[PDB]
């Protein structure tokens, strides 16, 4: 499949209460594989996956110093923005960045990108053509004009088309086994009619990974996806997730109701009724 | 060393063309190389720069670079040397990213004498 | 400059049964700013190691965190998620479950 | 590896 | 039409006497300000880069002890203590911290006398 390498960055100011908290988290095919947290005991770029340990400390030196550079720069950026937006010197604010490359199974680059947000709203972004920027508002327009004059995008292209891709197809080797793995769920229905006449039926899936799963209810043939109740997929802890779906039915009719559980770990979908 | 200027001095005639060597080391993916010159009164004037990811020898006025990535080398060519071209020439490079801030790393510099 | 309101997902790691020493989990998603008041209770009080997971954000800039720890399942002395956040004028919380 | 961010 | 103004321009001073230096930014599109030292054989070496007002810092080099302050968005200061040999101090400015060109002030020349 198409893999990606993405870095998520947060800088969040906390006036009076210390120094801007800084964070870089890295994902490969969308699982956390490195982190830096200005707030940890002895800040440093720690591996977040066992397979990253197979990396020599010369690598943990560079990344760490980079982050301290970056951290210090976002310190300054948080300040710049106060003057662009005319905001007051003592409120809290947030800058976030997403950067990465997306690579085909054939290894060719599909999409390089980099997007910035201030206080949860898109601020500036690099366009698909990898040469120009789209600014979301009047402050980002300053940033953008500034970045054009400095040819900042050619530097970004180079990183996105070179380093990023080359380091992607390298974390992929050392991380594969752990990454393109998977684990099947296990279900069970449950009756939870609080001493009443109506009978709501609930389907429980657990133990599964990845979080891609789908559960449904049908009236044997036709689909009862109308009044079906289900909550967002949650993570359990060990590196696997859980989910449940539910729906109302006339008491007496209970075994005319089937649950369906789909997941790539399974060799066939799962089916179950009351136990 | 990170930035190296092997030659101490050069003496040449007016109207000649001089090359100043510089060789460098860095482990950065992207980097930037500069030449500055310093005059008798000690002012340090910027001359020309070369970005590593840019695939063409920079040039400005009679100053031009001979940029040779594989050889970690970045010569400064002055064509048609003038008397006022006489100074010390500094080769510099941006000193690897990390807390530090605005770090230029300099070589020891080269004296250029242009004889009338 | 927008304030997303947290979505709290109270829930046990495993199905109900008192006795087993493991890890207890909480799930807050969809908030901004990233400053959130969340710690693990106990009948209505505290816990020494509210191991609140390391923060994270999504493609859409909203933050999520996994409030976890270690515990030993109990009965009708139920538990909850202690949650406060600048998004709402009043704090809030929903209560644990044996089944969910 | 990550990137070295320009200033805003 | 210069970006930076540096004072004082020189100083004659016995071994060890402290000296203060100050540099004023004239163009605020280059707010990244650094101090560089050139020693008596002309070797330039970086000392500090101070972006924000209130940024304070110390750095001991062979022959001199430094303390630097970004005082306001346009004023940068330098304390040189314990100076045992002369050297000259250059203020620089640049438009950002990655890759942009550094431009040099005229230097404050220190002479142990
Ligand atoms: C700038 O021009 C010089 C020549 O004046 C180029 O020098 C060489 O580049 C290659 C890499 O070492 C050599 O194999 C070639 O012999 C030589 N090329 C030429 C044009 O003579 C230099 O590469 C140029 N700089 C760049 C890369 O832009």
């Amino acid at each position: 499949g198409p893999h990606s390498l993405r870095y998520f960055v947060t800088a969040v100011s906390r006036p009076g209460l210390g120094e801007p908290r800084y964070m870089e988290v890295g994902y490969v095919d969308d699982t956390e594989f490195v982190r830096f947290d200005s707030d940890a005991e002895n800040p440093r770029y720690e591996p977040r996956a066992r397979w990253m340990e197979q990396e020599g400390p010369e690598y943990w030196e560079r990344e760490t110093q980079k982050a301290k550079g970056n951290e210090q720069s976002f310190r300054v950026d948080l300040r710049t923005l106060l003057g662009y937006y005319n905001q007051s010197k003592g409120g809290s604010h947030t800058i976030q960045v997403i950067s990465g490359c997306e690579v085909g199974s054939d290894g060719r680059l599909l999409r390089g990108y980099q997007q910035y947000a201030y206080d949860g709203c898109d601020y500036i972004a690099l366009n698909e053509d990898l040469k120009t920027w789209t600014a979301a508002d009047m402050a980002a327009l300053i940033t953008k004009h500034k970045w054009e004059q400095a040819g900042e995008a050619e530097r970004l292209r180079a990183y996105l088309e070179g380093t990023c891709v080359e380091w992607l197809r390298r974390y992929l080797k050392n991380g594969n086994a752990t990454l393109l793995r998977t684990d099947s769920p296990k279900a069970h229905v449950t009756h939870h009619s609080r001493p009443e006449d109506k009978v709501t039926l609930r389907c429980w899936a657990l133990g599964f990974y990845p979080a891609d799963i789908t559960l449904t209810w049908q009236l044997n043939g036709e689909e009862l996806i109308q009044d079906m109740e289900l909550v967002e997929t949650r993570p359990a802890g060990d590196g696997t997730f859980q989910k449940w779906a539910s729906v109302v039915v006339p008491l007496g009719k209970e075994q005319y109701y089937t649950c369906h559980v789909y997941h790539q770990g399974l060799p066939e979908p799962l089916t179950l009724r009351w136990e | 060393q990170k930035v190296t200027q092997t030659q101490t001095s050069i003496s040449v005639m007016e109207k000649t063309t001089v090359t100043m060597d510089c060789v460098y080391e860095t482990q950065d993916s992207s980097y930037f190389l500069f030449w500055y010159k310093q005059t008798a009164s000690g002012e340090i004037v910027f001359l020309i720069r070369q970005d590593s990811y840019k695939k063409e020898n920079a040039t400005v006025g009679h100053y031009s670079l001979n940029f040779q990535k594989p050889k970690s080398s970045i010569g400064l060519i002055i064509t048609a040397t003038q008397i006022e071209d006489s100074a010390v020439y500094f080769c510099a490079m941006r000193g690897d990213y990390g807390g530090s801030g605005n770090k230029l790393i300099f070589g020891t510099g080269t004296l250029l004498s242009v004889k009338p | 400059m927008i304030q997303k309101t947290p979505q709290i997902q109270v829930y046990s790691r495993h199905p109900p049964e008192n006795g087993k020493p493991n890890i207890l989990n909480c799930y807050v998603t969809q908030f901004h700013p990233p400053h959130i008041e969340i710690q693990m209770l106990k009948n209505g009080k505290k816990i020494p190691k509210v191991e609140m997971s390391d923060m994270s954000f999504s493609k859409d800039w909203s933050f999520y965190i996994l409030a976890h720890t270690e515990f030993t399942p109990t009965e009708t002395d139920t538990y909850a998620c202690r949650v406060k956040h600048d998004s709402m004028a009043e704090p809030k919380t929903v209560y644990w479950d044996r089944d969910m | 590896r990550g990137y070295v961010y320009q200033g805003l | 039409v210069t970006l930076l103004e540096q004072n004082p321009r020189w100083r004659l001073v016995p071994r060890g006497q402290a000296v203060n230096l100050r540099c004023i930014l004239k163009n605020s599109q280059y707010p990244w300000m650094s101090w560089y030292q050139q020693d008596l054989q002309k070797q330039l070496q970086w000392l500090f880069t101070l972006r924000s007002p209130g940024d304070k810092e110390v750095k001991s080099l062979p022959g001199a002890d430094y303390l630097a302050t970004r005082v306001t968005d346009t004023e940068l200061r330098l304390q040189v203590a314990n100076m045992s040999q002369g050297r000259t101090l250059y203020c620089t400015c640049s438009a950002d911290r990655v890759g942009n060109t550094l431009y040099f002030g005229e230097g404050s020349r220190l002479i142990v006398v």
